[PDB]
């Protein structure tokens, strides 16, 4: 016998546009789930972040 | 070289009085085990010879008068042939074994208003109440009742038997003989009650029970 | 011996439950040089049936290729297997079904196909089960399913009809509420109340009629309907961990054997 | 587990050139033994081979 219940609180599916750990995706189109490396080879090495 | 084992042909099985001898036989099929309980559905202690055969049954019940002169009988009982009735729980041990030996344990029990008076004596009289005194019925195990100190006696007495054991089916004599004689007239006054009543109990104590028949 | 029996021969145990596991496993060869001295026997002795048999030369089987044991009935019967079904017709209405674990109700009215192969292979049943209800055909209904404990007064079983109940007796013997818009399943489990040790299947007389249910679950639907729509509900029976079998028995024949 | 002995089958008895073989047989039943005279009947030494 499981004891495993959750209280669905208010703001049920609701879309926050407004920063990236609200916008962040759920799930992925890519295969296996995979991620990607850096690769500063034909950009001269000027990389912007700020 | 390999054996093959065979059944076993010659075996004697049974619970203690059973004997039966095969000439064919084969071993015995058991599927699990016996089990405690651990909620159990009975809290008392199970039965057996002790519980059922050791305990207080009542075997009468007079009624003590104004009317009753001195040294007048009010109880003339055996002991040993009221127990052996249907009745009782020490019928379904003593049904189906033929000789016994045995204790005896009596209560007797009566119930005056204070603004009475008188007495009895409750003496147990093995055998027979024979030409002896009534005025010397203090050399058996008795038991005064009187109605200013006391309203219970108990007498507790062995076997005392010609013989070696006692036969229900077919009994020589009675063992034990209880009589209850008036040892003290009752007075009362205008209005109290003209009676009391009276109750005898009575159990065995230390029961053997030997070879169990089939004929009642 | 406590019971004061005598015996000059040895008393073995007979039919000891599970005495293999049902997976290709290693606890050279099985059956070899050595002749085969389980092949004659006598099956009459209970103690000569307990030799392993061997007859030909043969090898080690080796070891499976799946991870699980399909042959556990806490594995088996974990599935999910199939109860009743019901539709409702009115308004208000209320619908009563015990879960019997007897032979003698034949389905639809009892346990259909697989529950009924199960249920009757052992004596004594012990523990809760575990129930899951599937909701198909309208929406925008209200309903409220409880359980009442045998013994106890309830309606009349497997009739659909009004409720001669009140809120005050239903929500007392725990109650869950749901709506068919949003969930459309349910799965609750069954407390194991009763005032006697276990249920049996295989009985008759009025040990049937006592002694075989365990529980009963009913079902109260309210705000159905709008003009043309039907409503069913379908029932399913898992088995849980805190279960407990005993004493194996005789299986059911191939004319018992029965479904909806 | 208790054993219950039987009457043995095959034996061979005799005397030193009578040979019996039996397919049902049984144990000796012999009562008394050889007993030795105190007061003797006859003083001579017994018959024998010798002696004849």
């Amino acid at each position: 016998m499981m004891r495993n219940e959750t209280r669905v609180s208010t703001t049920e599916n609701v879309v926050n546009l407004s920063n990236y750990e609200d916008a962040r995706a759920k799930m992925s189109f890519a295969l296996d789930q995979e991620d990607w490396k850096s690769d500063p080879s034909q950009g001269g090495g000027i990389k912007i972040t700020h | 070289e390999q054996m093959i084992q065979s059944v076993d042909r010659t075996a004697v099985t049974g619970a203690s009085y059973f004997t039966s001898v095969d000439q064919s036989s084969v071993h015995t099929a058991e599927v699990g085990s016996h089990q405690i309980e651990p909620l159990k559905t009975s809290v008392d202690k199970p039965g057996s010879k002790k519980t059922q055969g050791e305990k207080f049954f009542l075997i009468h019940s007079a009624r003590w008068l104004t009317t009753h002169a001195l040294f007048h009988e009010v109880a003339k009982l055996d002991v040993v042939k009221l127990l052996y009735n249907e009745q009782f729980a020490v019928q379904g041990l003593l049904r189906y074994h033929t000789y016994a030996r045995f204790g005896i344990e009596i209560q007797v029990q009566i119930n005056p208003t204070p603004f009475q008076q008188g007495g009895l004596i409750c003496a147990m009289v093995p055998g027979d109440q024979s030409y002896g005194s009534i005025a010397s019925l203090t050399v058996y195990p008795h038991g005064l009742l009187n109605c200013n100190i006391n309203n219970v006696v108990r007498i507790k007495v062995p076997f005392i038997y010609t013989r070696g054991a006692y036969h229900f089916k077919d009994p020589q004599y009675p063992v034990w003989e209880l009589t209850i004689r008036v040892w003290s007239e009752l007075n009362i006054g205008t209005g109290t009650s003209a009676y009391t009543s009276l109750n005898v109990l009575a159990r065995f104590t230390d029961l053997e029970l030997h070879g169990l028949t089939p004929l009642s | 011996d406590d019971s004061g029996g005598f015996s000059t021969t040895v008393s073995t145990e007979q039919n000891v439950p599970d005495p293999q596991v049902g997976i290709t496993t290693m606890r050279m060869d099985v059956s070899g040089v050595q002749a085969p001295v389980g092949a004659i026997t006598t099956i009459e002795d209970p103690v000569l049936a307990k030799k392993v048999p061997e007859t030909f030369p043969e090898l080690k089987p080796g070891e499976s290729r799946h991870t699980s044991d399909h042959m556990s009935i806490y594995k088996f019967m974990g599935r999910s297997h199939f109860l009743c079904t019901f539709t409702f017709n009115s308004n208000n209405k209320e619908y009563t079904f015990p879960i019997t674990l007897s032979s003698t109700s034949n389905p639809p009215h009892g346990l259909p196909s697989t529950l009924r192969w199960f249920f009757n292979l052992f004596q004594l049943y012990r523990g809760p089960l575990d129930l899951t209800i599937i909701i198909t055909g309208a929406t925008d209904v209200d309903g409220m399913a409880w359980f009442t404990p045998v013994g106890l007064a309830v309606d009349t079983p497997w009739v659909e009809k009004e409720s001669a109940l009140q809120i005050d007796y239903k929500t007392a013997l725990g109650a869950v509420r749901f709506n068919t818009r949003r969930t459309g399943n349910i799965q609750i489990r069954l407390p194991w109340y009763s005032y006697l040790y276990a249920v049996s299947g295989a009985l008759d007389g009025l040990g049937d009629k006592t002694d075989s249910t365990f529980g009963l679950v009913s079902i109260q639907i309210a705000n159905y309907n709008h003009s043309d729509e039907y409503l069913s509900f379908s029932c399913y029976l898992s088995v849980t961990e805190q279960s407990e079998f005993y004493f194996p028995r005789a299986p059911l024949n191939s004319n018992a054997m029965l479904s909806t």
